[PDB]
């Protein structure tokens, strides 16, 4: 049992991803250009928004010698600590590892015991480190992103070995794409100084880029994998695809916000159960182009459900029914229209779709899978 | 060969705004995206005009592009089959030399209309190491005279001596 | 009878197929550049999906020996089958086999049940393992694909005669290429430090690569030999017919996917039955240039058709008729012509062009094979 | 009288053909590299094609004892057999002589029929086996492709002098050079392990070669010497030349075609009819490039159309005017758009062509000719 988020979200102007010049990152699909915001950070907005603030369990970070002396509280284990990362394969460069560790926060504790045993071998130590490295995949996160982990043998030791460090993801998570032809724009601007002088120039001349846009987005998440990942719990993996949900459906990355400020929701989420991953984004090859008797947002719904209703009398299917949430913000836009319905129930509310998304799985509540 | 130390000059002189056009030009022609059109003979026709000679107009465009993907800081003295040497020499030598050898190799084989991707593959190999030089002069001198001979002839003798040594 | 499936089909931005390099794997056709599927992949992606589970019956691994001794039960009999191995002309490296094994899973029981027995010399034991592996070629999988063993004869037993082991694949698949030319795309990412430090530098920096394009791909079945690789038997034969259409249809290669998620279905399946073998590639020798006006998938199925016309008044003979299904979802694109229909039935349906195929192929159903 | 045939065929990305190292084969021509499929190669796919299977009447083996037995059913002569054919000047290295012999497969019967009976001694019933092996000519692929035959003489019976071993080739076949540059590419291939185990990693990690190109083809058949191979034998001649035309239009050399199935057809075959052989190779001494106003098929036809005028108004003998015929499939690539004058008919499709092909040859028809 997969399921599927399809999202449908206008922006104004706006600078969300960049690039090495400061460029937005832009993308061809169907022979045009498009605006683009990266996977990556698609997952990074919703990993540290504020909704999935009391999930967020792991960390991936170079700096573990740090996290591990504030957990101890003492000075001159530090050292000795990046000496032990020296011997499990983290070759040390400018104060910090060379490579990123990802793990659970809630091991990182015992990682201290290791260097509060002064009786234990450096090669002991450095297999216990090892081990409880390799075990500390306890968390949201790390299951729905997963992991891997490769430490160097040039200089790690002798008679270590490490166990399997490896996660299968229960997320995929699609690159946005424009619904139509991508225009950038150039804005010049000057940095007017605040002291008078003898010529009444600028301290900076300079320009950048934006552009606004309505992107698809599109998401995934394995059920069965998700449950396994996280050792047979169901409590825990719920609070996961309900924060999930409305982390996804209420957050924006913080990218030029500062100057542009395009916190906008989205206006239509599709929230699919099925037993195979479908993506629409072949929807939008013909790229939408406005007329003055409706807008943007219309005409690419209306292009969408046109694509789910045409794929879904398609590839239909007797032994595997398919149910379908459409929720748009008080019925503001269906789906479209030439169709009698599509989606079995059209939910005009978050809270209430994501009551239903949690007592479809088996009829789970959300204010008692908040105590996970 | 003025004329292309002017042209590399007026490339490094870019700001970032077209240079970002640029980048997003790669891999297509010269007879879309009016603003790259622009921009590009406002580069390459004041050489003319001055210098009686100037590099050829294929040659010019691929390396502005190059440049605007992979900009490197030119600087006399680091060829590119000097540099592919360096980072060829410092290979395991049964399995990744040959592989790498034959992707610097198929370059001298095609025409300039086709050394897009195959240079592309070079400058990323070379950027993967942090390479922070590139004789852009010397690659577009050596690139106009791509037909001649001895032209080739002393990029595979350069890259074999620096791989030598 | 040849069966010959032709698929258009639009992907995502995605990298489903790299190379040493990490650059989406490439081609040269027509004279100009395309983004290519190896063929490697697609087969890939094909055998080990959710419609072909049932059919998983061949197993290819350099570990054979953890194999037959998870299947006899007990642990000690991992070095002698070891032995057995290395005296098949199979050498050892590391407790690993230098070469690939492809042989049927139902085997593996007789293979632990000789292995097992103790009152049996080496080389006989060797010589009858070596008979049940180069018998052991029933299998949809090894039927569609075909078999290569050449053990090492140097190391091998001199006493050890081996028995035919090539088996004749009844499957021909194609590299994916686009219709379209190449256009491939640099992207810059890094990756975040969780912790705040010293300097607000990020962990790893990067240039990563990525394309979309629209690709045809095609794929082609020999009935008669299927069957005879199946050791006779229709049912199973047409079960796999069917078992692989449906998950050439509903399957994507899962290279980088769980970063790009290209999971788009064909919007163009095709279905010819005809005696020889021939692939529209060159419907798109020139590369079609989108307009202001059309798509790229229509324009793309459009060139497919004119080329599929042509040749079908070209090279027809009425020695040999041709019987085309064409399918596409809910009939969204016709291929026929503008006007005229070349396909004898157009289908809007999967389910209902797979039933169309096996009734048209033996009147087999989807409700006995299965 | 000959029969030429110039094709033009654009390939998907293969390997059709490669050498010992398994790169794709080239040349060089006009000073630049080309790619190339070998003559024999495409002899071999013709001949051993399922189009040509009615016409099939010769092998070229090295086992010869095992076919008399196979052939001799249960009575038991195979030492024997294998001791007569040594006698007559052949060798044997474990049950394969050490040539090759090219004999039609009707003459199995009789040399069973010799090889059984020990009515006759043994060293004459070799000369008899000589006078077999030296008639054995009346076979289609042994006619087109031709056969030579020089056995031993350091173990020969002294009284096993040999007649005419030999018959002329009535077909004459280049190598497939390409129209344009050579772009060889690699396939960096792994092959992974069905099993999981520690590492991540797989079974095999190798490189393959492939390239994709625009190949001019170019026949020859001699209508005279191809009727003299077979005596006289005009309707079976007539087949052989029909069945290679359907065959060599049909068919593609099976190089690692489960892996890549470049089943292209060609998109333009000219058959001329002529007194001398001439080549139109040198059509592309200048390569082939790529404008976007055009494609690669469309240029290499323009450019073997504008040679073709250039080679007829240069060459033009009102003694020996010269029929050909062009086909592409429903008149989808005319002989270029500046000249419509160098195609005597145009024709659009393969059986119409085979049809004219044989009325021009002999005035016969197709289905008359096929049994």
């Amino acid at each position: 049992m997969l399921i599927e988020i399809h999202m449908i979200q206008n922006h104004s102007p706006a600078n969300l991803n960049r690039d090495d010049l400061g460029a937005p990152k832009t993308c061809y699909f169907g022979g045009v250009l498009r605006s683009r915001i990266s996977s990556q950070c698609i997952k990074r907005s919703i990993r540290t928004s504020n909704d999935f603030k009391a999930l967020l369990g792991g960390v991936r970070t170079r700096r573990l010698a740090d996290l591990i002396q504030q957990e101890a509280g003492e000075t001159e284990c530090w050292k000795k600590a990046q000496e032990i990362l020296n011997k499990c394969g983290f070759k040390n460069k400018d104060d910090n590892t060379k490579m990123l560790v990802f793990m659970s926060k809630d091991k990182i504790k015992d990682l201290a015991r290791i260097v509060l045993d002064n009786s234990l071998g450096l090669t002991e130590a450095a297999q216990q480190v090892a081990n409880v490295i390799a075990q500390a995949t306890l968390a949201p996160d790390i299951a729905l992103c997963g992991r891997m982990l490769e430490p160097n043998d040039k200089d790690k030791d002798k008679k270590v070995k490490w166990s399997n460090t490896t996660v299968e993801a229960a997320l995929q998570v699609a690159h946005a794409i424009s619904t139509h032809i991508a225009r950038p724009e150039i804005d010049y601007f000057v940095a007017a100084d605040d002291v008078p002088g003898e010529d009444a120039g600028a301290g900076h001349i300079g320009e950048s880029m934006f552009a606004s846009a309505c992107f698809y987005k599109y998401f995934s998440i394995d059920w069965e994998q998700l449950v396994k990942n996280l050792k047979g719990d169901t409590n825990l993996a719920a609070h996961t695809v309900g924060a999930f949900l409305l982390a996804a459906a209420k957050t924006n990355p913080s990218g030029k916000q500062n100057s542009f400020a395009a916190h906008n929701y989205p206006d239509g989420i599709l929230v699919e159960f099925k037993n195979s991953p479908i993506s629409y984004a072949n929807a939008f090859v013909r790229p939408v182009s406005v007329v003055k008797e409706s807008d943007l947002v219309e005409q690419s719904i209306g292009q969408l459900s046109n694509y789910v209703n045409d794929i879904r009398l398609g590839y239909y299917d007797e032994q595997s029914p398919v149910i379908g949430f459409w929720f748009s913000p008080n019925n503001r836009y269906p789906l479209g229209y030439k169709h009698s319905k599509l989606a079995s129930r059209n939910i005009g509310n978050l809270n209430e779709l994501v009551g239903a998304v949690l007592d479809y799985i088996g009829g789970f509540k959300w204010e008692e899978v908040q105590k996970s | 060969n003025r004329g292309t130390v002017d042209f590399i000059a007026s490339l490094e002189n870019l700001k970032e705004g077209d240079l970002g056009i640029l980048r997003k030009l790669r891999g297509a022609r010269l007879d879309e995206k009016l603003p790259g059109f622009d921009l590009f003979s406002a580069l390459w026709w004041p050489l003319r005009q001055k210098n009686q000679r100037a590099p050829k107009r294929e040659v010019a465009w691929l390396i502005a592009k190059l440049f605007a993907e992979f900009r490197f800081e030119q600087r006399e003295g680091a060829t590119l089959p000097i540099l592919m040497g360096g980072i060829c020499r410092k290979l395991e030598p049964k399995k990744e030399l040959p592989r790498v050898l034959a992707r610097f190799d198929q370059l001298a084989s095609l025409d300039i209309m086709q050394m897009e991707e195959p240079l592309s593959v070079i400058m990323g190999i070379l950027r993967k190491h942090q390479q922070v030089c590139l004789d852009w002069v010397g690659l577009t001198d050596v690139l106009s005279f791509w037909e001649q001979e001895p032209v080739k002839r002393e990029w595979s003798d350069s890259f074999i001596k620096a791989y030598k040594i």
